[PDB]
């Protein structure tokens, strides 16, 4: 009764039987921008339906030796389905999501993912390794798209910042012995009302092996990590012609 | 609910029972397509194994929502993640998940 | 006019932000009640679930028998006005006579805190900040000395144009705030109000400022946000003459009024530059201290 | 159309390949119309 | 719930369709009213703007001087079912003894009414209609003569099992409706139900009835409409032995509770196939006769 | 005040200072689908201002010799903006249409189009022209697109029926000497409740000169003819992957 | 493994719209589907045979 | 709640841990004939606790290779107890059933059965194979008594009906990482009110494996199925002497 579950939205129902709750980022759910903290003038366009629905957008092989993946928003779906398509239709954007980390093992395989949401989550580079050189982080990996992207130096996030206390952050943990997935809803997080799906991700989502994955030899050795998510009082506004970038 | 045929492939009189079940095994990898039917009750097919499409062959017009019970028979320390999908007119047979 | 039921029936639109927690009263440290002892199935307080996401809901009194506490400590001191409300240095300009940088009695600072560790880690607690601010200004000779000159401090917003000599006619601030004060004087103060174009200054900007293709040339743009740019702060010498002094202004703010949200994970590694989380990739240490084993101090 | 979401896991010692069983049926809005004989008549010759 | 303006003041789902005009009771012509002369400025009957899209408003009254008439001239004739309900010949099935035609005994005839020009060209006065039908069967040699023999006519819906012999094990007929009828009996009549899966039948089909490429190899199929094709219509002599007679069925239509909509231009040109508005190009014939000249009768 | 008018809808605006009224086909302004004529049981999705708006989509020129031209609704639309995005992922389809063909020239140009609407507009072809051939129009003049397509036989509309008789149909003429425009404002019309935008074009526009277009020598020679249309009350079900054809 | 058919709907798997559903049951009935004339037997009164 | 199961009737207790609910056929417990629907005069007799108990009558193996097994009501009991006695001393009789069919194996083991109460269970014949020959079931196969009998072309259920539609039957079914018994409460099911317990089965039980058995080598190898079963409501009349053919 806390352990199962059923997440229906649009067109899309997804069943869990070894879930561990659901967690609402910041104590707080989606919901559309009022006319107060609105500035833009035109009539937004609220698709609905073809837009708020799950997406499954990637499977990760999870691996003895994996360091853990990140995957941008909106960024990841801005090219996928009537979402995308408004996304590049129109300047302003803004929603929240209802995200649903998948990965299911035995109860003979052990180990534990850590999975959270990093709002406005810059990425930093080794700055030459001697720390003298100025490099920044090229587009391929600011921006992954669907495919996301694996962490270099976990420890610090790729960031300069201890993953020990990424758990400040809305997150949930897939210990294997215990659940099969991570449902983390988050509103819409920005210091403005509406803004670009292209140029700017809200946040950032990671997926961490903290304790590594194990098993005997024998046990089913391919363990993938499918993420499915879905957009939640989708809002676009400022129409003109598709862009991409 | 009566059984759905969807592995209508054997033919041969000793093999007849496979036609009931279809299988599912430890993949090694990603996305992989495990089955595909179409959902026209009163076509030649899977639906034809079943009451509903059977009765359907008396009738010329029908109209309603159908429903289709997936249950899974393997051992209890068996587990594992599905994604089963409907896809309306016009859509071609889907190539990847 | 809508009559189909599922128009009617909508939860589109719907403004409200329906949240789930809720601020209390907490001036003083929570207290703690007597407890006993409870030998009972069922009941399980030390037993948990990290995995929800959560923190450990279980107290003193349901772990160990305790007794009554009546705690008065004050929780005064860690409210963010508390904490950040104390100037720390921001900025340091240079006017010498000889020289390589500012050598011509004037200078021109982009307003940037991010140049100076301690002020960087506490601020970047913080993903959006918003404030005012009051600003001082300590001039003096490389020395400490105070000696007889006069100076003009003037702050230039985007798009106002910033003098290129002590003589520029943009001295003739007619329009921008300037300060006229002399080293002999006691440090100028001043508030600044919060001039974001955005609701909050935001530390942390994961986009680009503009569309286009982001090709590596133009990679130094990553996480520019021009929300957060207010401005240049000038300063010259009052003359059309060189100074017969060596200068030196270090730039202190303090926060007031102060508005935090989404707090993140504390920097562990040492700072490269200014407006950027660059680490050195050859010296990433541990976040803290080591020992030999983990059965031995 | 049914896809692989993650994988079919199985520790040591039960087996690799697992069958699954298809229930089928109309909900409650179903309704038919126009009565005819079916494409079928199982007969080859006189029934004797 | 819907807390923004703009969703509270939307019209998104209003499902009623708002109309600008109405029905009227008329079944008589109208009258005619006294009218006397008019020497003004300002108004003005006779001036139109065809422009606009709408028929002229000028009445008789108002452009020459009328006497008053009490029209008493019904108008019940012209509604859909007077004109429609009469029965006109809609299919011919061949029964020859000695033959390249269902030389055989029996026939399927794919049911479409498009084949006979009277009846084609009414019904194609409007693009959509609903109606139920009696169908009456004429069945005699080519001659004209009643010979003693026994038929069965089967409605075959589509999916049903068609015959093909006179032997075939549909004709068992358990559940499509057949009826037995001699050649020597009044003709067999029946009254058909509206059938379509659509709400009315349509006579013009601008598309394709499946998704795909629409190579030429498949474009017999454009306009095709299965939400028109309402099975085949079998018949058979009742025996395991060839028939002493060779015969002919005329099938004949009626419409009754019959409802139109969205009238069109009628046709003008000869009809050459069935189902299908070709016409032939080099001999495109105007619409009505010609004269010499624009002055002279 | 029948001569001067403005239509804005979505963030769109067209003005006319010569117009002639405007006809609503018969008499029947577009509406949503009501619950007890739809069947189709998933939520549909209603884009609003994005997808109703105006669209301006092709100019034809109109020469002295100029025999007609059509368009296929919702044909034309197919592959622009979000409208074309929803026609393309969803099954289903239906929304009105708000049509404003432009044709000014100057007071000593002459000429008269017939501007009309005809639903359910089949093509025929000549059959071999001798009549004995059973040929069939192919896909591109069936379904012209946003280009259109020239009539080649306007006297039997290319179909065997006179076009004397298309002012039985919702119509406007555009005559020189008195306006610049037609505005016709069409409900959705089929048989059935909601359609595929693809497989089914529900109606045809006609652009037809009646009255042939002249001008003496020396007077600008380029009259063009521009087409905007706009989709009224857009509703949209059955949400798969995006098709074309 | 109850032996029960599924009670989930439409409703609960996807969002759906309303739809007011006259669709009769009538040619389901028992009658209505036997009440249909068909062969049930063939007698033969040859003349030699 | 709905695992765990006590039955208990007259001497006899069945207990299961792991059970699926109860199916009661068609909707109706058993009960005994009202004097409305009884026809033969003479006064019944009901001996209750002596008959209407549990009997364990036969245990299969369930194999790799198995093909399915069925016994016929009341067949399997007419030489069994009190019951039997009972009903080979009278003409009449009449009765419901409690069905229990039995199988537990390992959370390693897998495999389901369908387990279906059929009435009026009509054995056929292969007609010679080339079906010209009209031949006959023997007794022994029409009515195998309480060792049941095999099916030799389980898909047509040796009859010519499709096994796939034997769900439209009072059933359950016994998935072992489900359940390990199957209960079936069959009301009285004849279309007269009472009959011969001899010369009439009401109806036949059939277990069929859908899903094979299957586990690793070294987990046990021998499953059985286990069938036990108790009448309801017995009533006897037409006492005479003992028949048993
Ligand atoms: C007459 C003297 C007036 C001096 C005016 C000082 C105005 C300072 C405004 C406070 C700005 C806060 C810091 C904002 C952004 C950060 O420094 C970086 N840009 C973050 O990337
Ligand atoms: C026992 C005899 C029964 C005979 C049954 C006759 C059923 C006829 C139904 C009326 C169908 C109206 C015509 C429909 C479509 C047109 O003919 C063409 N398909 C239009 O393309
Ligand atoms: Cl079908
Ligand atoms: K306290
Ligand atoms: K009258
Ligand atoms: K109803
Ligand atoms: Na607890
Ligand atoms: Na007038």
């Amino acid at each position: 009764s806390d352990r199962v579950a059923q997440l229906t939205i649009g067109n899309s129902t997804i069943t869990t039987q070894e879930a561990a709750n659901i967690i609402v980022g910041y104590g707080e759910w989606p919901s559309y921008c009022s006319d107060s903290d609105a500035t833009a003038v035109d009539k937004p366009t609220r698709p609905d339906v073809s837009v708020n629905r799950f997406y499954t957008l990637d499977t990760k092989l999870w691996e003895k030796s994996s360091k853990g993946w990140y995957w941008k928003f909106p960024d990841v779906l801005t090219e996928t389905g009537v979402f995308g398509q408004n996304a590049q239709f129109h300047y302003l954007y803004r929603s929240g999501f209802c995200i649903h980390v998948q990965c299911n093992a035995s109860k003979f395989h052990q180990g534990a993912l850590l999975v959270a949401v990093l709002p406005e989550y810059v990425i930093g580079t080794v700055a030459g390794g001697t720390g003298t050189e100025d490099t920044h982080p090229p587009y391929k990996q600011t921006q992954p798209g669907a495919d996301g992207f694996e962490l270099q130096h976990p420890y610090v996030l790729d960031a300069g910042i201890p993953i020990s206390q990424l758990t400040v952050c809305p997150h949930q943990w897939i210990n294997l012995r215990t659940n099969n997935c991570a449902t983390i809803i988050v509103p819409y997080i920005n210091a403005l009302p509406f803004d670009s799906a292209l140029n700017h991700c809200n946040f950032g989502l990671l997926v961490v092996p903290i304790s590594p994955l194990d098993y005997d030899q024998g046990a089913t050795p391919v363990i993938p990590i499918t993420i499915t998510l879905a957009p939640m009082c989708s809002e676009f506004a400022g129409l003109r012609q598709a862009v991409t970038q | 609910e009566t059984i759905l045929e969807v592995n209508n492939v054997p033919t041969n009189a000793t093999s007849l029972m496979e036609r009931l079940r279809f299988p599912v095994s430890a993949q090694a990898g990603k996305g992989e397509l495990c089955a595909v039917f179409r959902a026209d009750p009163g076509r030649n097919g899977p639906w034809q194994s079943t009451l509903l499409g059977q009765l359907c062959g008396y009738y010329t017009q029908w109209s309603g929502s159908l429903e289709v019970t997936f249950m899974f028979t393997g051992s209890f320390m068996a587990t594992g993640k599905m994604l089963i999908a409907y896809t309306p007119p016009g859509g071609p047979l889907p190539k990847d998940r | 006019g809508d009559r189909v039921a599922d128009v009617i029936e909508s939860s589109i639109g719907d403004s409200v932000s329906r949240a789930l927690t809720h601020a209390l009263p907490a001036p003083t440290g929570q207290n703690t009640q007597v407890s006993s002892h409870r030998l009972d199935t069922g009941k399980v307080p030390a037993l948990q679930a990290a995995e929800i996401g959560a923190s450990s809901n279980a107290s003193d009194e349901s772990m160990i028998e305790t007794r009554c506490v009546l705690n008065s400590h004050s929780t005064a001191e860690t409210t963010l006005d508390s904490f950040f409300s104390r100037a720390g240095l921001v900025g340091e300009i240079d006017l010498p006579l000889k020289g390589t940088t500012n050598p011509n009695g004037y200078a021109n600072w982009d307003i940037d805190i991010t140049g100076y560790a301690q002020m960087r880690r506490k601020v970047e607690l913080f993903t959006y900040m918003r404030f005012d601010a009051e600003f001082t200004f300590v001039a003096c000779t490389p020395t400490g000395e105070v000696v007889p000159q006069l100076l003009q401090y003037m702050f230039v917003p985007p798009g106002a144009p910033k003098p290129d000599s002590r003589e520029s006619l943009a001295w003739q601030t007619a329009t921008n705030p300037s300060v006229f004060v002399k080293l002999s004087d006691p440090p100028a103060q001043v508030s600044v109000p919060f001039m974001s174009p955005a609701s909050a200054y935001q530390w942390f900007y994961d986009g680009y400022p503009t569309f286009g293709e982001h090709k590596q040339e133009k990679d130094l743009e990553y996480g520019a946000m021009p929300n957060n740019m207010m401005g240049t702060f000038s300063v010259r010498t009052v003359g059309t003459s060189k100074s017969k002094y060596p200068l030196v202004v270090r730039i202190y703010m303090r926060m007031k009024h102060v508005r935090a949200w989404i707090p993140r994970p504390m920097r562990n590694q040492n700072y490269l530059f200014k407006a950027n989380p660059n680490y050195a990739g050859n010296s990433i240490k541990p976040t803290g201290a080591s020992r030999t084993a983990i059965t031995t101090l | 159309s049914i896809w692989y979401q993650t994988n079919y896991v199985v520790p040591i010692g039960a087996p690799n390949t697992a069958y699954i069983i298809a229930l089928a049926a109309a909900q409650k809005n179903f309704t038919m119309k126009l009565c005819k004989d079916a494409s079928d008549i199982l007969q080859t010759g006189t029934i004797q």
